[PDB]
Protein backbone atom coordinates (compact mmCIF):
# COMPACT_ATOMS: atom_id res chain seq x y z
CA UNK A 1 0.00 0.00 0.00
CA UNK A 2 2.47 2.87 -1.34
CA UNK A 3 1.12 5.63 1.01
CA UNK A 4 1.81 9.38 -1.27
CA UNK A 5 0.71 12.42 0.19
CA UNK A 6 2.60 15.24 0.17
CA UNK A 7 1.44 18.86 -0.15
CA UNK A 8 2.61 22.28 -1.35
CA UNK A 9 2.66 23.69 1.22
CA UNK A 10 1.72 21.30 3.81
CA UNK A 11 -2.04 21.77 3.98
CA UNK A 12 -3.22 22.59 0.21
CA UNK A 13 -3.63 19.45 -1.82
CA UNK A 14 -5.45 18.46 -5.12
CA UNK A 15 -9.09 17.27 -5.73
CA UNK A 16 -6.96 15.48 -8.98
CA UNK A 17 -5.26 12.83 -9.95
CA UNK A 18 -1.73 11.00 -9.39
CA UNK A 19 0.34 7.87 -10.75
CA UNK A 20 3.70 6.82 -10.00
CA UNK A 21 6.63 4.97 -11.30
CA UNK A 22 6.67 1.85 -9.21
CA UNK A 23 9.21 -0.06 -11.25
CA UNK A 24 10.73 -2.96 -11.70
CA UNK A 25 14.22 -1.95 -11.73
CA UNK A 26 18.30 -2.15 -10.79
CA UNK A 27 19.67 -3.97 -13.86
CA UNK A 28 22.59 -1.40 -15.66
CA UNK A 29 21.19 -0.55 -18.67
CA UNK A 30 22.68 1.20 -21.71
CA UNK A 31 19.10 1.79 -22.88
CA UNK A 32 19.48 -0.06 -26.08
CA UNK A 33 15.68 -1.04 -26.04
CA UNK A 34 14.93 2.87 -25.81
CA UNK A 35 13.23 2.61 -22.38
CA UNK A 36 15.22 2.67 -18.85
CA UNK A 37 16.11 -0.48 -17.25
CA UNK A 38 12.79 -1.55 -16.08
CA UNK A 39 12.01 -5.03 -15.81
CA UNK A 40 8.62 -3.80 -14.78
CA UNK A 41 6.99 -0.13 -14.86
CA UNK A 42 3.62 -0.72 -12.71
CA UNK A 43 0.77 1.71 -12.90
CA UNK A 44 -1.61 1.44 -9.34
CA UNK A 45 -2.53 5.74 -10.70
CA UNK A 46 -5.33 6.98 -8.58
CA UNK A 47 -7.57 10.49 -8.64
CA UNK A 48 -6.27 12.29 -5.68
CA UNK A 49 -9.71 12.55 -3.18
CA UNK A 50 -10.42 15.91 -2.83
CA UNK A 51 -10.96 15.26 1.33
CA UNK A 52 -8.63 13.91 2.45
CA UNK A 53 -4.83 12.39 1.68
CA UNK A 54 -4.73 10.01 -1.02
CA UNK A 55 -3.72 6.47 -0.44
CA UNK A 56 -2.87 3.42 -2.87
CA UNK A 57 -2.79 -0.18 -2.85
CA UNK A 58 -0.34 -1.39 -5.24
CA UNK A 59 0.09 -5.37 -5.50
CA UNK A 60 3.27 -7.24 -5.65
CA UNK A 61 1.98 -10.51 -7.75
CA UNK A 62 2.05 -8.19 -10.80
CA UNK A 63 5.36 -7.10 -9.12
CA UNK A 64 7.15 -10.46 -9.77
CA UNK A 65 8.45 -10.13 -6.42
CA UNK A 66 11.15 -12.82 -7.92
CA UNK A 67 14.31 -13.71 -7.28
CA UNK A 68 15.79 -12.58 -10.64
CA UNK A 69 14.18 -9.86 -10.72
CA UNK A 70 16.13 -6.58 -9.39
CA UNK A 71 15.61 -4.24 -7.14
CA UNK A 72 13.21 -1.17 -7.77
CA UNK A 73 14.07 2.08 -8.93
CA UNK A 74 11.14 4.61 -8.27
CA UNK A 75 9.97 8.30 -10.25
CA UNK A 76 6.68 9.23 -9.84
CA UNK A 77 4.87 10.87 -12.17
CA UNK A 78 2.84 13.27 -9.85
CA UNK A 79 0.80 15.92 -12.38
CA UNK A 80 -0.69 19.29 -10.99
CA UNK A 81 -4.19 19.78 -11.76
CA UNK A 82 -5.27 22.50 -14.22
CA UNK A 83 -1.48 23.94 -14.07
CA UNK A 84 0.08 21.73 -16.36
CA UNK A 85 3.68 21.98 -14.85
CA UNK A 86 3.30 18.14 -14.11
CA UNK A 87 5.82 17.48 -11.94
CA UNK A 88 8.18 14.47 -12.25
CA UNK A 89 11.07 13.31 -10.06
CA UNK A 90 13.14 10.23 -8.79
CA UNK A 91 13.12 10.05 -4.89
CA UNK A 92 12.53 7.53 -2.36
CA UNK A 93 14.53 5.52 -5.59
CA UNK A 94 17.48 3.76 -3.95
CA UNK A 95 16.00 0.56 -2.40
CA UNK A 96 17.57 -2.12 -0.51
CA UNK A 97 18.25 -5.74 -1.56
CA UNK A 98 16.62 -8.57 0.41
CA UNK B 1 35.85 1.50 -50.03
CA UNK B 2 32.36 2.51 -49.61
CA UNK B 3 29.21 1.51 -51.02
CA UNK B 4 25.01 1.88 -50.42
CA UNK B 5 22.08 -1.05 -51.10
CA UNK B 6 20.35 -1.39 -54.34
CA UNK B 7 16.38 -2.24 -54.39
CA UNK B 8 17.44 -5.64 -53.13
CA UNK B 9 20.17 -4.46 -50.57
CA UNK B 10 23.09 -5.03 -52.44
CA UNK B 11 26.92 -3.96 -53.14
CA UNK B 12 29.02 -5.54 -54.83
CA UNK B 13 33.13 -5.43 -53.93
CA UNK B 14 36.04 -6.32 -55.98
CA UNK B 15 39.28 -6.57 -53.89
CA UNK B 16 42.50 -6.53 -55.86
CA UNK B 17 44.75 -9.14 -54.63
CA UNK B 18 49.03 -8.80 -53.60
CA UNK B 19 49.52 -8.64 -49.89
CA UNK B 20 49.85 -10.18 -46.50
CA UNK B 21 48.54 -13.40 -46.39
CA UNK B 22 45.30 -13.55 -44.71
CA UNK B 23 42.35 -11.29 -45.18
CA UNK B 24 39.33 -10.39 -43.60
CA UNK B 25 36.61 -8.56 -44.69
CA UNK B 26 32.92 -7.18 -42.84
CA UNK B 27 30.92 -4.29 -44.22
CA UNK B 28 29.14 -1.84 -42.07
CA UNK B 29 26.42 0.27 -41.40
CA UNK B 30 26.90 0.87 -37.71
CA UNK B 31 29.68 1.76 -35.90
CA UNK B 32 31.84 -1.39 -33.70
CA UNK B 33 30.31 -1.24 -30.34
CA UNK B 34 28.84 1.96 -30.20
CA UNK B 35 28.74 4.43 -27.40
CA UNK B 36 25.23 5.26 -26.54
CA UNK B 37 23.38 1.96 -26.48
CA UNK B 38 26.55 -0.18 -25.91
CA UNK B 39 24.68 -3.50 -24.84
CA UNK B 40 26.85 -4.41 -21.87
CA UNK B 41 23.64 -6.23 -19.86
CA UNK B 42 20.21 -7.61 -20.67
CA UNK B 43 18.89 -5.55 -23.49
CA UNK B 44 18.69 -7.55 -26.76
CA UNK B 45 20.01 -5.34 -29.47
CA UNK B 46 22.69 -7.18 -31.59
CA UNK B 47 23.20 -5.34 -35.26
CA UNK B 48 24.64 -7.30 -37.58
CA UNK B 49 28.15 -7.97 -38.53
CA UNK C 1 -16.10 -30.15 -53.65
CA UNK C 2 -19.66 -28.17 -52.29
CA UNK C 3 -23.47 -29.18 -52.18
CA UNK C 4 -25.66 -26.79 -53.24
CA UNK C 5 -29.08 -27.65 -50.92
CA UNK C 6 -27.83 -30.08 -48.12
CA UNK C 7 -28.15 -30.72 -44.30
CA UNK C 8 -24.65 -29.92 -42.71
CA UNK C 9 -25.05 -32.06 -39.78
CA UNK C 10 -22.23 -31.54 -36.69
CA UNK C 11 -23.02 -32.95 -33.29
CA UNK C 12 -20.62 -34.56 -30.56
CA UNK C 13 -19.42 -37.90 -32.03
CA UNK C 14 -20.06 -40.82 -29.12
CA UNK C 15 -23.13 -40.44 -26.90
CA UNK C 16 -24.55 -42.49 -24.12
CA UNK C 17 -27.74 -44.45 -24.28
CA UNK C 18 -28.93 -43.30 -20.68
CA UNK C 19 -28.85 -39.99 -20.32
CA UNK C 20 -31.17 -37.38 -22.99
CA UNK C 21 -29.61 -34.33 -25.23
CA UNK C 22 -30.23 -32.86 -28.00
CA UNK C 23 -28.54 -32.19 -31.72
CA UNK C 24 -28.54 -29.23 -34.37
CA UNK C 25 -28.07 -29.69 -37.64
CA UNK C 26 -28.64 -27.00 -40.39
CA UNK C 27 -29.52 -26.40 -44.02
CA UNK C 28 -27.24 -24.18 -45.99
CA UNK C 29 -28.61 -22.16 -49.16
CA UNK C 30 -25.75 -20.84 -50.61
CA UNK C 31 -28.03 -19.61 -53.63
CA UNK C 32 -29.82 -16.51 -53.70
CA UNK C 33 -33.30 -17.72 -54.12
CA UNK C 34 -34.57 -17.79 -50.54
CA UNK C 35 -36.22 -20.72 -50.10
CA UNK C 36 -38.63 -21.92 -46.94
CA UNK C 37 -36.91 -25.35 -46.10
CA UNK C 38 -38.98 -27.70 -43.89
CA UNK C 39 -35.88 -29.74 -41.92
CA UNK C 40 -36.87 -32.76 -40.47
CA UNK C 41 -35.12 -36.24 -39.41
CA UNK C 42 -37.05 -39.64 -39.56
CA UNK C 43 -36.30 -41.25 -36.20
CA UNK C 44 -36.45 -45.19 -36.26
CA UNK C 45 -37.22 -46.97 -32.83
CA UNK C 46 -33.81 -47.19 -32.04
CA UNK C 47 -34.49 -43.68 -30.68
CA UNK C 48 -37.75 -41.37 -29.79
CA UNK C 49 -37.26 -37.35 -31.09
CA UNK C 50 -39.10 -34.69 -29.47
CA UNK C 51 -38.36 -31.14 -31.01
CA UNK C 52 -38.32 -27.69 -28.96
CA UNK C 53 -38.83 -25.36 -32.10
CA UNK C 54 -41.49 -27.63 -34.63
CA UNK C 55 -44.51 -26.07 -33.61
CA UNK C 56 -43.46 -23.09 -35.71
CA UNK C 57 -42.53 -23.11 -39.50
CA UNK C 58 -39.54 -21.90 -41.10
CA UNK C 59 -39.87 -18.44 -42.50
CA UNK C 60 -36.57 -18.86 -45.46
CA UNK C 61 -33.20 -19.12 -46.61
CA UNK C 62 -31.78 -17.15 -48.96
CA UNK C 63 -28.36 -16.75 -50.23
CA UNK C 64 -25.83 -18.13 -47.48
CA UNK C 65 -29.00 -18.25 -45.09
CA UNK C 66 -29.44 -20.91 -43.02
CA UNK C 67 -32.90 -22.44 -40.83
CA UNK C 68 -31.57 -24.43 -37.88
CA UNK C 69 -33.77 -25.86 -35.22
CA UNK C 70 -32.93 -28.77 -32.59
CA UNK C 71 -33.90 -31.81 -31.47
CA UNK C 72 -33.67 -33.38 -27.78
CA UNK C 73 -32.93 -36.74 -28.19
CA UNK C 74 -32.02 -40.19 -26.22
CA UNK C 75 -30.49 -43.22 -28.06
CA UNK C 76 -31.90 -47.12 -26.98
CA UNK C 77 -30.23 -48.80 -29.38
CA UNK C 78 -26.43 -49.54 -29.47
CA UNK C 79 -23.50 -50.27 -31.80
CA UNK C 80 -21.83 -48.76 -34.88
CA UNK C 81 -25.18 -47.11 -35.80
CA UNK C 82 -26.76 -44.80 -38.64
CA UNK C 83 -27.90 -40.91 -38.35
CA UNK C 84 -30.65 -39.53 -40.28
CA UNK C 85 -31.40 -36.06 -41.48
CA UNK C 86 -33.96 -34.52 -44.00
CA UNK C 87 -33.49 -31.02 -46.36
CA UNK C 88 -35.67 -30.35 -50.04
CA UNK C 89 -36.20 -26.93 -51.21
CA UNK C 90 -40.78 -26.40 -51.42
CA UNK C 91 -42.89 -24.38 -53.47
CA UNK C 92 -45.76 -21.82 -53.02
CA UNK C 93 -44.83 -20.02 -49.36
CA UNK C 94 -44.70 -16.71 -50.84
CA UNK C 95 -44.64 -14.76 -47.82
CA UNK C 96 -40.90 -14.34 -46.47
CA UNK C 97 -39.17 -13.42 -49.58
CA UNK C 98 -39.77 -12.23 -53.54
CA UNK C 99 -40.27 -15.48 -54.97
CA UNK C 100 -39.26 -19.27 -54.53
CA UNK C 101 -38.75 -21.63 -57.47
CA UNK C 102 -37.20 -24.71 -55.09
CA UNK C 103 -35.89 -26.52 -58.13
CA UNK C 104 -32.32 -27.97 -57.28
CA UNK C 105 -30.79 -30.75 -59.25
CA UNK C 106 -32.77 -33.84 -59.39
CA UNK C 107 -31.57 -35.03 -56.63
CA UNK C 108 -32.86 -31.33 -54.78
CA UNK C 109 -33.55 -33.19 -51.82
CA UNK C 110 -30.75 -34.45 -49.68
CA UNK C 111 -31.14 -36.88 -47.01
CA UNK C 112 -27.72 -37.76 -45.38
CA UNK C 113 -27.45 -40.65 -43.15
CA UNK C 114 -24.30 -40.66 -40.78
CA UNK C 115 -22.60 -43.14 -38.48
CA UNK C 116 -22.24 -43.07 -34.81
CA UNK C 117 -20.66 -45.47 -32.26
CA UNK C 118 -22.11 -45.66 -28.27
CA UNK C 119 -20.35 -46.64 -25.89
CA UNK C 120 -22.63 -47.60 -22.75
CA UNK C 121 -24.25 -46.00 -19.43
CA UNK C 122 -22.90 -46.82 -16.26
CA UNK C 123 -19.50 -46.73 -13.99
CA UNK C 124 -17.19 -48.53 -16.28
CA UNK C 125 -15.08 -50.48 -13.68
CA UNK C 126 -13.06 -53.92 -14.48
CA UNK C 127 -11.87 -56.85 -13.13
CA UNK C 128 -8.59 -59.12 -14.22
CA UNK C 129 -5.92 -61.58 -13.03
CA UNK C 130 -2.83 -63.57 -14.52
CA UNK C 131 -1.09 -66.40 -13.96
CA UNK C 132 2.32 -68.01 -15.63
CA UNK C 133 3.04 -71.50 -16.93
CA UNK C 134 5.89 -73.13 -17.97
CA UNK C 135 6.98 -76.68 -17.98
CA UNK C 136 10.37 -78.10 -19.64
CA UNK C 137 9.35 -81.55 -20.69
CA UNK C 138 5.75 -81.47 -19.98
CA UNK C 139 2.12 -79.48 -19.85
CA UNK C 140 0.40 -77.28 -16.80
CA UNK C 141 -2.67 -75.95 -17.08
CA UNK C 142 -4.31 -72.37 -15.96
CA UNK C 143 -8.03 -71.79 -15.06
CA UNK C 144 -9.65 -68.21 -14.91
CA UNK C 145 -13.21 -67.48 -14.43
CA UNK C 146 -14.98 -64.97 -12.17
CA UNK C 147 -18.48 -64.42 -11.78
CA UNK C 148 -19.56 -61.12 -10.51
CA UNK C 149 -23.31 -60.34 -11.49
CA UNK C 150 -24.10 -57.76 -8.50
CA UNK C 151 -27.42 -56.34 -9.08
CA UNK C 152 -26.05 -55.61 -13.13
CA UNK C 153 -26.97 -53.78 -16.19
CA UNK C 154 -26.51 -56.22 -18.94
CA UNK C 155 -24.59 -56.22 -21.66
CA UNK C 156 -21.95 -54.62 -20.14
CA UNK C 157 -19.22 -57.28 -19.87
CA UNK C 158 -16.28 -57.69 -22.02
CA UNK C 159 -12.64 -58.72 -21.66
CA UNK C 160 -9.59 -59.23 -24.49
CA UNK C 161 -7.20 -61.53 -23.19
CA UNK C 162 -3.24 -61.82 -23.59
CA UNK C 163 -0.61 -64.57 -24.09
CA UNK C 164 2.50 -62.81 -23.67
CA UNK C 165 5.72 -62.66 -22.46
CA UNK C 166 6.58 -59.20 -21.71
CA UNK C 167 10.46 -59.44 -21.39
CA UNK C 168 10.82 -57.21 -24.61
CA UNK C 169 7.92 -55.40 -24.94
CA UNK C 170 9.39 -52.26 -25.93
CA UNK C 171 12.49 -53.06 -24.32
CA UNK C 172 15.18 -52.37 -26.82
CA UNK C 173 16.56 -48.66 -26.38
CA UNK C 174 18.34 -49.50 -22.87
CA UNK C 175 18.67 -53.02 -24.47
CA UNK C 176 21.38 -50.84 -26.94
CA UNK C 177 21.74 -47.69 -24.84
CA UNK C 178 23.40 -48.83 -21.57
CA UNK C 179 26.89 -49.49 -23.44
CA UNK C 180 30.31 -47.67 -22.41
CA UNK C 181 33.62 -47.75 -21.41
CA UNK C 182 34.17 -46.72 -18.08
CA UNK C 183 35.75 -43.16 -17.05
CA UNK C 184 36.50 -40.94 -14.04
CA UNK C 185 37.07 -42.94 -10.43
CA UNK C 186 36.09 -45.90 -9.00
CA UNK C 187 32.54 -45.49 -8.65
CA UNK C 188 32.05 -43.86 -11.81
CA UNK C 189 33.60 -46.89 -13.47
CA UNK C 190 31.52 -49.33 -11.27
CA UNK C 191 28.16 -47.44 -12.23
CA UNK C 192 29.41 -47.63 -16.43
CA UNK C 193 30.55 -51.19 -15.55
CA UNK C 194 28.24 -52.76 -13.27
CA UNK C 195 24.97 -52.25 -15.12
CA UNK C 196 26.67 -53.97 -18.16
CA UNK D 1 -12.41 -56.69 -17.93
CA UNK D 2 -14.94 -54.37 -19.12
CA UNK D 3 -18.35 -53.92 -17.44
CA UNK D 4 -20.54 -51.38 -15.59
CA UNK D 5 -22.60 -51.24 -12.37
CA UNK D 6 -24.87 -48.58 -10.18
CA UNK D 7 -28.73 -49.11 -11.22
CA UNK D 8 -29.73 -47.83 -7.44
CA UNK D 9 -28.49 -46.35 -4.44
CA UNK D 10 -31.84 -44.00 -5.02
CA UNK D 11 -33.80 -44.78 -1.81
CA UNK E 1 -1.50 -6.04 -37.48
CA UNK E 2 -3.28 -9.53 -37.97
CA UNK E 3 -5.65 -11.18 -40.50
CA UNK E 4 -7.88 -14.60 -40.53
CA UNK E 5 -9.77 -16.35 -43.23
CA UNK E 6 -10.01 -19.76 -44.09
CA UNK E 7 -10.78 -21.68 -47.30
CA UNK E 8 -13.85 -23.87 -46.75
CA UNK E 9 -15.67 -26.88 -47.53
CA UNK E 10 -15.30 -25.69 -51.72
CA UNK E 11 -13.18 -22.56 -50.62
CA UNK E 12 -17.05 -21.08 -49.55
CA UNK E 13 -18.05 -18.71 -46.19
CA UNK E 14 -20.04 -19.68 -43.18
CA UNK E 15 -20.58 -17.05 -40.61
CA UNK E 16 -19.86 -16.93 -36.71
CA UNK E 17 -17.67 -15.35 -33.69
CA UNK E 18 -14.17 -15.28 -33.63
CA UNK E 19 -11.75 -14.67 -30.28
CA UNK E 20 -8.55 -14.03 -31.23
CA UNK E 21 -5.96 -15.29 -28.66
CA UNK E 22 -2.44 -13.22 -27.88
CA UNK E 23 0.02 -14.29 -25.04
CA UNK E 24 3.74 -14.59 -24.07
CA UNK E 25 5.00 -17.72 -23.51
CA UNK E 26 7.35 -18.40 -20.24
CA UNK E 27 6.27 -15.99 -17.84
CA UNK E 28 8.06 -14.29 -14.83
CA UNK E 29 6.02 -16.73 -12.76
CA UNK E 30 8.77 -18.49 -9.92
CA UNK E 31 10.76 -19.90 -12.37
CA UNK E 32 11.26 -23.51 -11.44
CA UNK E 33 7.86 -24.41 -9.85
CA UNK E 34 5.29 -22.47 -12.34
CA UNK E 35 2.78 -20.48 -11.30
CA UNK E 36 1.23 -18.68 -13.96
CA UNK E 37 3.78 -19.31 -16.95
CA UNK E 38 1.08 -18.05 -19.10
CA UNK E 39 1.71 -14.20 -19.34
CA UNK E 40 -0.75 -11.48 -18.94
CA UNK E 41 -3.82 -12.20 -22.02
CA UNK E 42 -5.44 -9.77 -23.85
CA UNK E 43 -8.82 -10.27 -25.64
CA UNK E 44 -9.55 -9.68 -29.33
CA UNK E 45 -12.86 -10.86 -30.07
CA UNK E 46 -14.51 -10.09 -33.28
CA UNK E 47 -17.84 -11.27 -34.96
CA UNK E 48 -16.96 -13.22 -38.14
CA UNK E 49 -19.28 -11.61 -41.04
C1 LIG F 1 -4.26 -1.50 2.22
O1 LIG F 1 -4.45 -2.67 1.41
C2 LIG F 1 -5.64 -3.40 1.70
C3 LIG F 1 -5.73 -4.59 0.77
O2 LIG F 1 -5.85 -4.13 -0.58
C4 LIG F 1 -6.88 -2.51 1.57
O3 LIG F 1 -8.06 -3.25 1.92
C5 LIG F 1 -9.05 -3.16 0.87
O4 LIG F 1 -8.59 -2.47 -0.29
C6 LIG F 1 -9.55 -2.39 -1.34
C7 LIG F 1 -8.92 -1.68 -2.53
O5 LIG F 1 -7.80 -2.44 -3.00
C8 LIG F 1 -10.79 -1.65 -0.85
O6 LIG F 1 -11.75 -1.59 -1.91
C9 LIG F 1 -11.39 -2.37 0.34
O7 LIG F 1 -12.48 -1.61 0.87
C10 LIG F 1 -10.33 -2.53 1.42
N1 LIG F 1 -10.86 -3.32 2.52
C11 LIG F 1 -10.60 -3.01 3.78
C12 LIG F 1 -11.33 -1.81 4.31
O8 LIG F 1 -9.81 -3.64 4.46
C13 LIG F 1 -6.74 -1.29 2.47
O9 LIG F 1 -7.84 -0.39 2.29
C14 LIG F 1 -5.46 -0.57 2.09
N2 LIG F 1 -5.28 0.63 2.88
C15 LIG F 1 -5.01 1.80 2.29
C16 LIG F 1 -5.90 2.94 2.69
O10 LIG F 1 -4.11 1.93 1.48
C1 LIG G 1 -25.18 -48.51 -40.06
O1 LIG G 1 -23.82 -48.17 -40.33
C2 LIG G 1 -22.97 -49.31 -40.39
C3 LIG G 1 -21.53 -48.83 -40.52
O2 LIG G 1 -21.20 -48.01 -39.40
C4 LIG G 1 -23.41 -50.20 -41.55
O3 LIG G 1 -22.54 -51.34 -41.66
C5 LIG G 1 -22.03 -51.41 -43.00
O4 LIG G 1 -23.01 -51.84 -43.94
C6 LIG G 1 -22.53 -51.81 -45.28
C7 LIG G 1 -23.67 -52.18 -46.23
O5 LIG G 1 -24.70 -51.19 -46.12
C8 LIG G 1 -21.36 -52.78 -45.43
O6 LIG G 1 -20.86 -52.72 -46.77
C9 LIG G 1 -20.25 -52.41 -44.46
O7 LIG G 1 -19.24 -53.43 -44.51
C10 LIG G 1 -20.80 -52.31 -43.04
N1 LIG G 1 -19.80 -51.78 -42.14
C11 LIG G 1 -18.49 -51.90 -42.36
C12 LIG G 1 -17.75 -50.63 -42.62
O8 LIG G 1 -17.94 -52.99 -42.36
C13 LIG G 1 -24.84 -50.67 -41.30
O9 LIG G 1 -25.32 -51.43 -42.42
C14 LIG G 1 -25.76 -49.48 -41.08
N2 LIG G 1 -27.07 -49.94 -40.66
C15 LIG G 1 -27.27 -50.45 -39.45
C16 LIG G 1 -27.33 -51.95 -39.38
O10 LIG G 1 -27.41 -49.75 -38.47
C1 LIG H 1 46.85 -4.85 -58.38
O1 LIG H 1 48.06 -4.65 -57.65
C2 LIG H 1 49.20 -5.16 -58.35
C3 LIG H 1 50.44 -4.96 -57.49
O2 LIG H 1 51.57 -5.54 -58.15
C4 LIG H 1 49.35 -4.46 -59.70
O3 LIG H 1 50.46 -5.03 -60.40
C5 LIG H 1 48.08 -4.62 -60.53
O4 LIG H 1 48.20 -3.84 -61.72
C6 LIG H 1 46.88 -4.14 -59.72
N1 LIG H 1 45.64 -4.40 -60.43
C7 LIG H 1 45.61 -4.90 -61.66
C8 LIG H 1 45.18 -6.33 -61.76
O5 LIG H 1 45.91 -4.24 -62.64
C1 LIG I 1 1.62 -6.50 -41.56
O1 LIG I 1 2.54 -5.41 -41.69
C2 LIG I 1 3.84 -5.82 -42.09
C3 LIG I 1 4.76 -4.61 -42.12
O2 LIG I 1 5.00 -4.16 -40.78
C4 LIG I 1 3.78 -6.49 -43.46
O3 LIG I 1 5.10 -6.93 -43.83
C5 LIG I 1 2.85 -7.69 -43.41
O4 LIG I 1 2.69 -8.22 -44.73
C6 LIG I 1 1.49 -7.27 -42.87
N1 LIG I 1 0.64 -8.44 -42.72
C7 LIG I 1 0.63 -9.22 -41.63
C8 LIG I 1 1.93 -9.89 -41.29
O5 LIG I 1 -0.37 -9.37 -40.96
Amino acid sequence: NVSVCGLYTYGKPVPGHVTVSICRKYSDASDCHGEDSQAFCEKFSGQLNSHGCFYQQVKTKVFQLKRKEYEMKLHTEAQIQEEGTVVELTGRQSSEIT
Amino acid sequence: SNATTDEHGLVQFSINTTNVMGTSLTVRVNYKDRSPCYGYQWVSEEHEE
Amino acid sequence: AFQPFFVELTMPYSVIRGEAFTLKATVLNYLPKCIRVSVQLEASPAFLAVPVEKEQAPHCICANGRQTVSWAVTPKSLGNVNFTVSAEALESQELCGTEVPSVPEHGRKDTVIKPLLVEPEGLEKETTFNSLLCPSGGEVSEELSLKLPPNVVEESARASVSVLGDILGSAMQNTQNLLQMPYGCGEQNMVLFAPN
Amino acid sequence: LKYNILPEKEE
